């Protein structure tokens, strides 16, 4: 199936060298090179969540579970079901992150629409990655890691999140979540800066972008125009990410103690150094 | 080209050629089953 | 109210949510269309919606949307698989028939409307707002296509008032038959231009904007669409394109 | 002074411009803002103008003393230097009224004295500032929308230190003001619930943040990418469907298996909006009158 | 100079190979360069390098 | 428009039934009385 | 205009009559008193 | 004019008699003194 | 002439009405003091 | 060779000495050859 | 009239009764009285 | 240039060359290859 | 007819059956209890 | 060429048998019951 | 550039001097490769 105008932009190619041996247009789906690869790593995926069903325990993906290694065994493998079998899903996993972000390039250099896209998922593969691969090669082994779960991995950040006592101290996390609630907070008035002009109240004309600087210079003082919102949603979802990623890269690796132990660093200085103030005086 | 004003298809006497093909008669057979595959299912088993 | 209540007023509420929004965004484009003007497959389990009435924001008539959607404008692939599914081939040269990477469409003949009852991109000969008067101003230099040679050169700048911008870069010609490219593949550097999408004995086949200060809204498809064009194709196959379309970075 | 025209972006400036007029103001602007003008050529470079009238400065006042009542208590241990106090610009602390006093204002400055104005003036300040986006789309033409995933933002503030610290009785049941003071307070609402992970009301409220980035890292892309041609004009692509919803709109099809109008990609993104902070604030308004330890929620409602 | 089907050669002494090639392509692959893959490489490449000597006891 | 036909039936029909067939079962299969597979022994 | 019923009927009013039929069958199963049917036990 | 009529005094007039209506009538069915359609043993 | 009058009287007719009421009925449904509803047998 | 209008392609005889050829293969090798497995099945084991 | 098969019926179809068929195999394996192959060591 | 009738491309003689000698050819080069793969598969390991 | 013969007839059978075979061991390998390396370890 | 031999099998068959090489190892090399290299200490 | 017949391509005769030294060899040596490596795999140690 295709749509109407889906007529002159069917064109073959957009691969690299070989050929177009591989760009069959399954239904609305596109299958480039990457496409028949995604479809062999999707296929065996499903089948990741129903392996630790008969070796953990439970068949429904509630409680389903393959752990990762333990912590010491070193730059190696582990058992099965609790780190060995947990160490095929990854490249599965990641090799279907990659084998979907450059299939679009496939699309890319098929047309001409720019390549900014393989690049907004790729601050998503700088984001998993630094629970799989940044951190557990270094402090011991791959037991430093999360489970795959969608209530395993639950009650392993909370009641197992307090180690380095709140997290809320961490200051760049807490930085990529002065970056993270900031995210719709410029989608929700950018998801409503096109919806209200041929739909003002009913019948009334359109508006142009003369009246969006007589809206929201009437709103809150900045007015940076409509292409200074769309370097205001991808300024909200993609770097709440690298500061997280930065609340972690020294975080355990280097700073397995409380967090809440860091803000006594900063009520150290030559001036008031021995002076006890508030609350803490 | 494509086609005209509505609604083509339409279209008189155009309404009954695909929309009656495998649409009416895929649908009154999967119903006689509804119906056949089910009477004879309508005994066991409810009554040990 | 209950532990066992709220959860069902949402399972059903918005459990057609995911439904009534698709359609929302399935106005434009649907329905779908075959490999040649023909009510095609079908839509999908979120059917387009008939419209409701759109009223245009300097009266430009009764645009109802989803709108025109037939053949209106030329096509030329030579449609080499005949089912439904494999690509087609445009007919001699595939940046003449206008057909796979450069796109445009046929629209009525009045351009964009602002609101002070004037149009929307004008260049610098068409308003003296920001000028050249201290010290040495760049507004004139030389060019390169993506053959890596002399294209031309630009000498002015297409200025923007609302989002304070810029839209197009003008090139004068050695004669001044007019022709246009857009804004952000561009890549500058010291005191040339590089442009790394067509070639520069390939620029005359942009469409001379039919005035030099006018870009209606019919215009404005190909003019930025033919470089999207040399996106695709450019270039087989052998040496020095395989050390300029491939590796780089940006 | 000359403005350049450097290499490759490119811009031209605004001489003496502002909007549009209808049901505005004319004599309330002030004077045209002096530009920012210092490489302005990425986005916009213009200050003001600025409805300064009394539908939003009542937000600009409510806001300030709910900026000096906690500021008034910020002072008030340091030692009276100041030394102290962009020392514990944050380590410093103010609760309201305690756990067990509640209804009554007869509360003096100390125990918990200064949580009583801040808010009370913040009152008409959020709530003067609701409609400083609601009504400021009625100046010309447009919507209400931008107000209505608003109403649903004052949606978490509605339940938080308002609706159930009156029904239930109390205003340590509402928030602790400071910077630090709050965070131990953001797990608070945490542990002495039973943790809020069996909790899938605040928990949805999550779901419904952590697709607010998986629908603003592409649009902050696509519209960036669809640009060379002729889709950062939003407000041309639509009703006349230009060539951006062509390189937008068969790109994600192929992609994840379906696209978008260009007037239906703001129809999601203020579907995960109206949907944040309000099944947030049915979420926290289903903790504290419903089931509080959700461990003992979330395991008869659940897995029983 | 020209084959008229595209736009180099096949061999020619002269003008060929003369002053393209390794003049004007990958003359950003070290400009970028000298603090890509010269700064990423002051704590890493030599935190396992050193090891050859030391640890053997 | 509106409704077209030769596609449902194919790969979305076939997974309609099946759909209105699936989330049926594993109740009646699993009622407190009914099943009508595991138990045929004693 | 503004408004349809080729979809308010076809499927909409016509999924209007099995949407709003199996939704308070499992929770007037879930009301301990119905039931209605079930001999196989007693 | 005022508002949409072909579109939101009709379809809307729908969550006036439903969404409305159902959280008013879960919270009197659920209720331990109401029940009306649990009465039947005695 | 400042602000509205046709939107207020179909849709911000509302904020006088209903949710003035819908909020204020669940305060004087929870009173036992009242109850009608709640009257039956006490 | 193109097309333009309802309902191509099609057509004929690309349909006929084509997709009447091939389907049938989608629909025996697993209607009625699915019920010779159907052999080994239907007594093995819903009858213990 | 319509539809597709030179493309579809050679790596399309083929994925939509093995969207039927193996994804039902699995589970005759899981019960502890089917399985046909499984309990064989007891 | 493309031509017209059936069916292109292509490609007789290529209806018993083409799509017989790789396509039907694997009705064998595998599907009997199981029937005798298969009596060293079936037996192990399903009987314990 | 049309599909493809010096392209995709002796590609759509490769990677096809390790998409069909070669992942469908790991359902068999899915096991400890069965499995041609993993009945030792019972 | 039929297959495509200095495509699909000069760098994509090297990996092809990387395919099945080190998914492997995280499995054989696993399992909680063999090592035969690790403990050398337990 | 391409021919018409089977496999041309083929390319007879390069399908037998492309696909003889790296495809007939090449599934021949490594079953000389991965096979011979069996024989010191199956029990040491699988047997445990
Ligand atoms: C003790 C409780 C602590 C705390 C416990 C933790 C823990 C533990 C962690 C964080 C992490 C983070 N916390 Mg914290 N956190 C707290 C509460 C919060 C609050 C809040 C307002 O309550 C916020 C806003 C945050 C925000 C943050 C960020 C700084 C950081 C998130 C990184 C990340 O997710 O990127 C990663 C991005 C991704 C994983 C997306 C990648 C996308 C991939 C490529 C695609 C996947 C496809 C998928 C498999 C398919 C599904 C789709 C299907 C097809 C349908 N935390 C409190 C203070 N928080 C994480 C962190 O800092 O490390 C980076 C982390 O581990
Ligand atoms: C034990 C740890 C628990 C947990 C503990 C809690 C607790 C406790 C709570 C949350 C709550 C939430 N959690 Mg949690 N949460 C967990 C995991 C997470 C993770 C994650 C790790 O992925 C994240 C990112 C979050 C973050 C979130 C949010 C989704 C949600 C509240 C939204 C919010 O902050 O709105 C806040 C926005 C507002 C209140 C509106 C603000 C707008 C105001 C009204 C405007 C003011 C006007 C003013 C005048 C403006 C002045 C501006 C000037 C001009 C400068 N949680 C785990 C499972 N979480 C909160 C909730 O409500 O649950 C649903 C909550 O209480
Ligand atoms: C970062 C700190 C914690 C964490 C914090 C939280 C918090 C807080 C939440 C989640 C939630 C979820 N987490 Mg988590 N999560 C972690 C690790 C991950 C990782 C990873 C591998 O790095 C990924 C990809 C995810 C993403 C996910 C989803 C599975 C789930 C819902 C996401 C959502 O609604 O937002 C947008 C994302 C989507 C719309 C994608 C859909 C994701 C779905 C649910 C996953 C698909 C799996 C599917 C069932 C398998 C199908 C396969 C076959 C078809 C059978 N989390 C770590 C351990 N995560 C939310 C939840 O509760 O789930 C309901 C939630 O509130
Ligand atoms: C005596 C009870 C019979 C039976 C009574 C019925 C009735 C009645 C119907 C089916 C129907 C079907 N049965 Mg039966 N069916 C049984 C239990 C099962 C079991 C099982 C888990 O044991 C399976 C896998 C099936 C399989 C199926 C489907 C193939 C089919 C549903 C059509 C569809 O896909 O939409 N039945 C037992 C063996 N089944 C439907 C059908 O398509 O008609 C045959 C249908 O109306
Ligand atoms: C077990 C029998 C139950 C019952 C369970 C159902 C189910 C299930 C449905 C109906 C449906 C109907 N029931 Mg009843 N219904 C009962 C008794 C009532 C009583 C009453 C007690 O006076 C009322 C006001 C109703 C309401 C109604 C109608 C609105 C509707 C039938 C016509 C229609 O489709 O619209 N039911 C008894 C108590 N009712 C149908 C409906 O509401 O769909 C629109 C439907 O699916
Ligand atoms: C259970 C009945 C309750 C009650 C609960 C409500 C609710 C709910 C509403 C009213 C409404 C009304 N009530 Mg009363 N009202 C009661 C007793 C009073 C008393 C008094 C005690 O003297 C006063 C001054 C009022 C005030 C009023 C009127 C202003 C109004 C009816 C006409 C109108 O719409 O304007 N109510 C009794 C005690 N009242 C309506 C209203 O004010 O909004 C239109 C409304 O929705
Ligand atoms: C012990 C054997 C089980 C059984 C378990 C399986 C498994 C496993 C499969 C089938 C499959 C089939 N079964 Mg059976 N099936 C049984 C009895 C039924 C009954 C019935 C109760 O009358 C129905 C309607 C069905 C349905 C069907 C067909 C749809 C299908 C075989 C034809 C085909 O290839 O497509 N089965 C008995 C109860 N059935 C196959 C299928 O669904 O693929 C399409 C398949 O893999
Ligand atoms: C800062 C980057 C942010 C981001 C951006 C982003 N995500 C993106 C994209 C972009 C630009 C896409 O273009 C792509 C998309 O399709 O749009 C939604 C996508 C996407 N984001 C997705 C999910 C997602 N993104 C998330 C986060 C983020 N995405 C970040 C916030 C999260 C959360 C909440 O952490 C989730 C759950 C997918 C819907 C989609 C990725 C599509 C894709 O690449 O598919 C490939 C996958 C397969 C082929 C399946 C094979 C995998 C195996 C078979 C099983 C995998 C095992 C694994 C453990 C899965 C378990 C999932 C959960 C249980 C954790
Ligand atoms: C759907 C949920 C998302 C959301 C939605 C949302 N937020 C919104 C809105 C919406 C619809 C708005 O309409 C409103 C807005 O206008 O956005 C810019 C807003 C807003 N959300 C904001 C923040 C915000 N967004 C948040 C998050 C979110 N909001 C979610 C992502 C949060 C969280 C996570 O809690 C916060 C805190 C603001 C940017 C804005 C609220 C505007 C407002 O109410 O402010 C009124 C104005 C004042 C109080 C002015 C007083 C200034 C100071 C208080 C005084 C001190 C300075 C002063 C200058 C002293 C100097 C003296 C001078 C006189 C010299
Ligand atoms: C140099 O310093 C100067 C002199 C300038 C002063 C500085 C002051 C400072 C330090 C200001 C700091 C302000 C900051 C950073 C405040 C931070 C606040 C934060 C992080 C969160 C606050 C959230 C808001 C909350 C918790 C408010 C909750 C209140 C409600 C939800 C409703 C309240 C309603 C009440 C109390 C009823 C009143 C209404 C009626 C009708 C009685
Ligand atoms: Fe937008």
């Amino acid at each position: 199936a295709l749509l109407s105008f889906e007529r002159k932009y069917r064109v073959p190619g957009g691969t690299l060298v070989g050929g177009n041996l591989f760009d069959f247009w399954v239904g609305p789906f596109y299958v480039g090179f990457f496409g028949v690869a995604t479809f062999f790593f999707a296929a065996l995926g499903i089948i990741l969540i129903a392996w630790s069903a008969v070796l953990q325990g439970t068949w429904n993906p509630q409680l389903i579970s393959v752990y990762p290694p333990a912590l010491e065994y070193g730059l190696g493998g582990a058992p099965l079901a609790k780190g060995g079998l947990w160490q095929i899903i990854t490249i599965c996993a990641t090799g279907a992150f990659v084998s979907w972000a450059l299939r679009e390039v496939e699309i890319c250099r098929k047309l001409g629409i720019g390549y900014h896209i393989p690049f907004a998922f790729a601050f998503a593969i700088l984001a998993y990655l630094t629970l799989v691969l940044f951190r557990p090669v270094m402090m011991g082994a791959w037991g430093y890691a999360f489970p795959y779960g969608i209530w395993t991995h639950l009650d392993w950040v909370s009641n197992t999140g307090y180690t380095y006592g709140n997290f809320h101290y961490n200051p760049a996390h807490m930085i990529a979540i002065s970056f993270f609630f900031t995210n719709a907070l410029a989608l929700a008035l950018h998801g409503a800066l096109v919806l209200s002009a041929a739909n003002p109240e009913k019948g009334k004309e359109m508006r142009t972008p003369d009246h969006e600087d007589t809206f929201f210079r009437d709103l809150v003082g900045y007015s940076i125009g409509t292409l200074g919102i769309h370097r205001l949603g991808l300024l909200l979802s993609l770097s709440a990410v690298f500061f997280s990623a930065l609340c972690m890269i020294i975080t355990g690796t280097i700073w397995f103690d409380q967090w809440v132990d860091w803000w006594q660093w900063w009520v150290k200085l030559p001036w008031w150094a021995n002076i006890p103030g508030g609350i803490n005086g | 080209a494509d086609k005209s004003d509505l609604g083509y298809t339409g279209l008189t006497d155009e309404q009954a050629q695909e929309l009656h093909s495998v649409y009416m008669s895929g649908l009154w057979l999967f119903s006689a089953v509804a119906i056949v595959a089910h009477l004879a299912v309508y005994i066991w088993r409810p009554w040990f | 109210d209950l532990a066992s209540l709220a959860i069902y007023s949402f399972w059903i509420f918005l459990a057609g949510l995911i439904y009534y929004l698709q359609t929302e965004n399935m106005r434009e484009g649907y329905p779908l269309e075959n490999e040649d003007g023909t009510p095609a497959a079908n839509q999908g389990p979120f059917p387009l919606p008939k419209p409701k009435t759109f009223i245009l924001p300097h009266g430009r008539g009764t645009l109802t949307v989803p709108g025109p959607e037939s053949e209106d404008r030329p096509i030329a692939l030579a449609r080499t698989a005949v089912s439904e599914g494999f690509p087609h081939a445009p007919t001699g040269d595939p940046m003449k028939d206008g057909v796979g990477p450069a796109s445009w469409v046929a629209r009525r003949d009045l351009p964009e409307l602002d609101g002070h009852g004037h149009n929307k991109i004008k260049p610098m000969k068409a308003a003296a707002g920001f000028h050249v008067s201290a010290g040495k101003n760049p507004i004139g230099l030389p060019v390169r296509g993506c053959d890596l040679e002399i294209a031309g050169k630009v000498v002015d700048i297409w200025v923007d008032i609302p989002e304070q911008m810029a839209r197009f870069l003008e090139v004068e010609l050695k004669d001044g038959s007019t022709r246009l490219l857009p804004m952000q593949m561009v890549k500058v550097q010291s005191n040339r231009v590089h442009v790394n999408a067509l070639s520069s004995d390939l620029f005359a086949g942009i469409p001379t904007i039919k005035s030099p200060t006018e870009v209606t809204l019919l215009e404005e498809d190909k003019i930025c669409g033919y470089v999207a064009g040399g996106l695709m194709y450019a270039a087989p196959k052998r040496k020095s394109v395989v050390a300029a379309m491939l590796a780089e970075y940006a | 002074a000359e403005y350049q025209n450097i290499f490759s972006q490119v811009q031209v400036r605004g001489p003496a411009d502002l909007g549009m007029t209808e049901d505005v103001n004319l004599a309330n602007r002030s004077g045209v803002g002096p530009f920012s003008t210092l490489l302005g050529w990425f986005g916009n470079a213009q200050l003001g103008p600025i409805y300064l009238g009394s539908l939003g400065v009542l937000s600009l006042f409510s806001g300030l003393m709910w900026f000096f009542t906690i500021g008034i208590w910020f002072w008030y241990q340091a030692g009276w230097n100041p030394a102290v106090f962009l020392r514990d610009l944050f380590f410093f602390s103010l609760e309201p009224p305690a756990p067990e006093y509640g209804l009554s204002f007869a509360a003096p400055l100390k125990e918990g004295g200064l949580w009583l104005i801040a808010s009370f003036f913040m009152f008409v300040a959020v709530w003067s500032w609701w409609g400083r986006t609601y009504l400021r789309a009625q100046a010309l033409g447009m919507g209400k929308h931008t107000a209505w995933a608003f109403l649903s933002a004052i949606w978490l503030w509605m339940v938080l230190g308002f609706i159930r610290p009156i029904l239930m009785g109390s205003w340590s049941e509402a928030v602790p003001y400071g910077i630090f003071s709050h965070l131990d307070w953001t797990n608070n609402f945490s542990l002495v619930h039973g943790n809020l992970f069996y909790n899938p009301f605040h928990g949805l409220s999550i779901a419904f943040l952590y697709g607010s980035a998986l629908l603003f890292a592409m649009h902050g892309a696509t519209i960036l990418a669809v640009s060379r041609f002729g889709g950062e004009r939003e407000l041309e692509q639509i009703a006349d469907r230009g060539t951006a919803a062509e390189r937008a709109a068969l790109f994600w099809r192929w992609t994840m298996g379906f696209n978008a109008t260009m007037e239906g990609i703001h129809r999601w993104a203020i579907w995960m909006a109206v949907l944040v902070t309000l099944t947030g604030g049915i979420g926290i308004l289903l903790s504290g009158t419903v089931v509080d330890n959700w461990y003992v929620w979330g395991q008869n409602h659940g897995m029983a | 100079a020209d084959k008229t089907i595209f736009n180099d050669h096949l061999n020619t002494n002269p003008k060929t190979n003369l002053r393209l090639w390794v003049a004007f392509q990958m003359m950003k692959g070290a400009g970028w360069a000298g603090g890509v893959f010269f700064g990423t490489l002051l704590l890493i490449g030599f935190f396992r390098v050193v090891g050859r000597m030391l640890p053997i006891q | 428009w509106m409704i077209f036909d030769p596609r449902r039936v194919f790969v979305a029909q076939g997974v309609f039934l099946f759909l209105l067939a699936v989330m049926i079962h594993l109740i009646l299969l699993s009622t407190p009385s009914y099943n009508w597979l595991e138990i045929s022994a004693a």
